[PDB]
This record gives C-alpha cells, structure tokens and sequence, in this order.
C-alpha cells in the first residue's frame, strides 16, 4: 500500500488482536499487554462500510425488455437483438471488473493509511521522550508503568512529566 | 531495559484473495462476494403479481383456445408462459407473432368486452374437431367463424364499431385458408374470398391462401390472425366477401403498459422476491448476478464473471 506500514515497516499483523483492527502492544518493567485502538479501528470500518452501502442500492428495476433466446436464426432483426444484448453485457461486465479493482485498491490504501495515522499520532504524543525503532515500535526512554502506558493509549500522556528523565537517558 | 510500545494491526490465519489494479491475487482479512451465483428453484408470487399460463401460452390465452379459461380477467406484472404449453384449437399462425405477443404481455391484462356484431345472412359459430372443448367440436371463444348461408349466400359484409370510450381497444381477427378451390366455394361461395379491415388512418386487405398443407391436428386448413388497435375517437370497419374469422368483441388496453412475460418451466412457490430469472427467482442484495441475462423485476445486473470479491478489510499478514 501507499504508506508502506502494513506489509511494510510493520512486519506482520497480530492474530491475537481480536477486538479491533489496530492496537498497541507494550513491554515495561511489570509485564506485557495488547490493547485495541478504537478510533483508528472505527475510522477504517466507517470508510469500508461506506463503500459497501453506496454499492448495494443503485436501481435496476426492469420489466418489458427484448427477447434474448432464440430457437432458429431469422436474420437481420434477430442479429441486432443479440448484438444489443451482447454489447450491454460486455459493458456491464467491464464496469463490474473495474469497480472491484478500484475499490479494492482504495480499501487497501485506506487501511494502510489508518495504520500510519495511528503510528504518527502516537509518535507525536511521545515528543522527545521516545525513538522510532523502525518496526512500528517506540523505545520509551523513561520508566513507564501500566498507568503510564494506558495514558499513551488514551491520549492523556503528558510528555513534559518525563522529559528530563528521557532526554538524559537518550543523550548520555 | 527501556519500555517499548508497538503499534500494529490484526490478522487471521487464512484470509480471502481479491484483485486490485496492480495485483490479481491479494490476501485480505475479509471480503464480500458481489456476484450472485445461486438462485431459488422456484418463482416468488409476491410482491409482483404473476399469472401462470399453465397449458396455454399468451397467444392462445388471448384467442380463447380450450383450456385457457383461467386466464379470463387475469391481470399480471409478469405472465409466466410455459415451454410445455400445447395447442388445443384450430391450426393457426400470426404473421407478426412476436409483436402481438409483446403487446399482450406488456399490456398486462386479459379484459375482454363482448360486442354484438350483426353479421348479414351468413351463418355464425362455425366449429372444428381440431378444437374440441369438453370433447365437443368447438372454436376459439373470442372468435366467430362465419360461413355461407343454407341458401348459398355469402354477401359483402360491412359493419362498423365506434370507439367513444376512454380506452384504446384491441381487436383480434382472422382469415381462414382452405386447401382447395372447391373447399373455398363450399365454405364461402365466392372465390377468391377476402377480408378488408380499416380505421381512420389505416386499412388492410388479406387475400386467402389456398393450397395443400401438412396435416396439423388432422387438418390442412389454417387460420392467420391479425389485430387492430382502435384509439378513442377512432373506429373500425370490417369488410368481407369470405374467409373472415370475426371477433366477438375487444380486449381493453391499459393507457400505461408496464407488464411483461417470462418463458420458464420453473414452478411458482411461496417465497418473497422481486427478481425473477428464467432459472427461478433471485433472493439477494448483491449488485451483480451470473445466473441468466433473462431477468425481470428488481434484479442485480447480469455479468459474465462467476465471482468478484470486494475487500472489506486490510491485507492479511499472519504470524
Ligand atoms: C361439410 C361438407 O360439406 N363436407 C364434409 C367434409 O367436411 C367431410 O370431410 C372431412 O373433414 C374433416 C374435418 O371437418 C371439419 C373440422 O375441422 O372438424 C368439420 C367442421 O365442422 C368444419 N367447420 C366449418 C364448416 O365451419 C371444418 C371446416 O370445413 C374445415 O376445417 C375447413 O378446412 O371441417 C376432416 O378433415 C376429415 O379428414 C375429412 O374427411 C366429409 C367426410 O366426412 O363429409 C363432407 O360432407
Ligand atoms: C356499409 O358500406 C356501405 C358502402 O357500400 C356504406 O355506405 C355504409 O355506410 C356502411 N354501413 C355500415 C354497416 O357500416
Ligand atoms: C456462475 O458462477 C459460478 C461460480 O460462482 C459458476 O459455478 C457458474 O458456472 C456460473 N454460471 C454461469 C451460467 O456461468
């Protein structure tokens, strides 16, 4: 995908993440944990179900049309009737093929994008207190207990609290 | 060591392959099929009004061949015409068959209005053993077979029906074709016979076909059927020196015609669906179907592909 996160700098997905599409996995002094991120998850889902719904009602209510099966050849008029129907089917089959390819290309870029947005959001919360390890992970240069971790996940982490400790760890 | 927080995404053990612009096999977590490839083995009698012709196709229904009485008064969105329908009456053809079939089907009702036609001295109600009704020699119940009187009189017939109603009228009439000149004269003294039908802005003449023909339902004789639509304010004039198969009235035309016909052997069931194919009704929300190009009602669009999967999730990369 365009952002190079999913199937990119993030090596693989997590089968254990079963209550969301995106999430956080951490390790600190008191253990490890995995938690889903609701906002990123909902944003992806909203955009995907949006496509679904636009798709699943244009109107095709047709009654009297033309004959489309014939027993014996008749010539000119029958040739035209068959050509019109064959023409119509090819055009609609082309539409269907292109539509799914475009939508799928977009869907995959959207999900890759939402993964990157989550990564960038967290990057910005951490400011100078963390470094990108290159695999979707940040090394956090200060003690960060379970409450600290949760503050990052819920967006209340105040970088200024840990900045002096982190700068000292990072650069000396 | 220093704490670490990793951002990631879900995955399943085995996802679904989809196509993109670039790649033709990409694995995603979930996907949805967009082509309906399954149908019901029955036709749904609701919410659309279906009329089953049974043994009688729409043309025999209109003419009133034996076995077609259930179709009198019928009204439909979709007339269900059976491939195993069978002729039960006099051997006949309709020169522009598909056009008459289309008109009857599209009109969407069989509402016949009898009229009294005062035929002069000719005898009426001719019947045949090729058209037995309840084991008795009979005829199309919408038609009146005229032949010459006992005193050998078939004089020029000439009557008019005036349309001063608020609906267009459909008159179905016919022309009988004997096998020999002797038969012609024996049935209608004159030779040749002839039928001439006119309106304000049209007039038609049919000259009877006379010749030996294959036996159909025991007979070499034939009838050819024609039709005339009479708009309000217009009228129809019948002229004959012989061979006319007369109408007993007219069918009513709807101003707006939006019904149709579907030829299929599929039985009518008890399901609910607004989409009918010749293979049976569809019950789906999918935008496309590959079941049949013959599709009537509120249907998915027919395409050539057997499958088109829409991604509904991200790329699946397990482990
Ligand atoms: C009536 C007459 O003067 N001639 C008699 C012949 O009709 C008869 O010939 C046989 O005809 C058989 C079929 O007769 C039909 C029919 O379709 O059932 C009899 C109908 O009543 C008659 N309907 C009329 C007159 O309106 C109908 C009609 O003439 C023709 O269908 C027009 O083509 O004829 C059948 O064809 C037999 O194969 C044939 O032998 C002979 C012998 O019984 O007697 C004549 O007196
Ligand atoms: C019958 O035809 C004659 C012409 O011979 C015409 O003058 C007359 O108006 C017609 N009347 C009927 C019965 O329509
Ligand atoms: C419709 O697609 C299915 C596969 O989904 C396939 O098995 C079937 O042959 C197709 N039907 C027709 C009439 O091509």
């Amino acid at each position: 995908g365009l952002f190079g996160a999913i199937a990119g700098f993030i090596e693989n997905g997590w089968q254990g993440l079963i209550d969301g599409w995106y999430g956080f996995r951490h390790q600190n002094a008191e253990g490890t944990g995995t938690a889903a991120d609701l906002k990123s998850t909902q944003a992806a889902i909203d955009q995907i179900n949006g496509k679904l719904n636009r798709l699943i009602e244009k109107t095709n209510d047709k009654y009297h049309q033309i004959e489309k099966e014939f027993e014996q050849v008749e010539g000119r008029i029958q040739d035209l009737e068959k050509y019109v129907e064959d023409t119509k089917i090819d055009l609609w089959s082309y539409n269907a093929e292109l539509l799914v390819a475009l939508e799928n290309q977009h869907t995959i870029d959207v999900t890759d994008s939402e993964m990157n947005k989550l990564f960038e959001r967290v990057r910005r919360q951490l400011r100078e207190n963390a470094e990108d390890k290159g695999n979707g992970c940040f090394e956090i240069f200060h003690k960060c207990d379970n409450n600290c971790i949760e503050s990052i996940r819920n967006g209340t982490y105040d970088h200024d609290i840990y900045r002096d400790e982190a700068i000292n760890n990072r650069f000396q | 060591g220093n704490p670490v927080i990793c951002m990631g995404h879900h995955a399943v053990a085995n996802g679904t392959m989809v196509k993109t612009l670039a790649d033709d096999q990409v694995e995603v977590v979930t996907a949805q099929e967009l082509v309906e490839s399954q149908n019901l083995p029955e036709l749904c009698p609701s919410p659309l009004r279906l009329v089953d012709g049974q043994t009688c196709d729409i043309i025999n229904g209109a003419l009133g061949s034996p076995g077609c009485d259930h179709l009198n008064g019928a009204e439909w969105d979709v007339f269900i015409e059976r491939p195993n329908a069978v002729d039960t009456c006099y051997p006949f053809d309709v020169p522009e068959y598909q056009s008459l079939r289309s008109i009857l089907a599209n009109n969407g009702k069989f509402e016949f209005i009898a009229e009294e036609f005062q035929w002069n001295t000719v005898k009426q109600n001719g019947k045949s053993g090729a058209c037995k009704r309840a084991n008795v020699n009979d005829f199309f119940n919408r038609l009146n077979w005229l032949v010459k009187s006992d005193g050998n009189a078939y004089p020029l017939q000439n009557l008019t029906k005036i349309n001063n109603g608020d609906y267009a009228r459909l008159y179905i009439w016919g022309v009988h074709h004997p096998s020999t000149d002797t038969e012609q004269t024996n049935l209608y003294k004159n030779n040749p016979g002839g039928v001439t039908v006119s309106t304000k802005t049209s007039q038609t003449s049919v000259v009877p076909n006379i010749g030996s023909r294959p036996l159909v339902r025991g007979l070499s004789g034939r009838v050819s059927f024609y039709w005339t639509i009479v708009e309000p304010g217009d009228l129809i004039v019948f002229n004959t020196i012989g061979n006319l198969i007369a109408p007993r009235g007219h069918y009513k035309l709807n101003n707006q015609k939006k019904s149709t016909i579907l030829n299929t052997a599929i039985p009518i069931g008890s399901c609910v669906s607004k989409c009918h194919t010749d293979k049976g009704s569809l019950s789906t929300t999918k935008p496309f179907q590959n079941i049949s190009r013959i599709a009537v009602g509120d249907c998915p669009r027919y395409v050539k592909q057997g499958s088109l999967k829409l991604a509904t999730g991200m790329r699946n990369i397990p482990e």
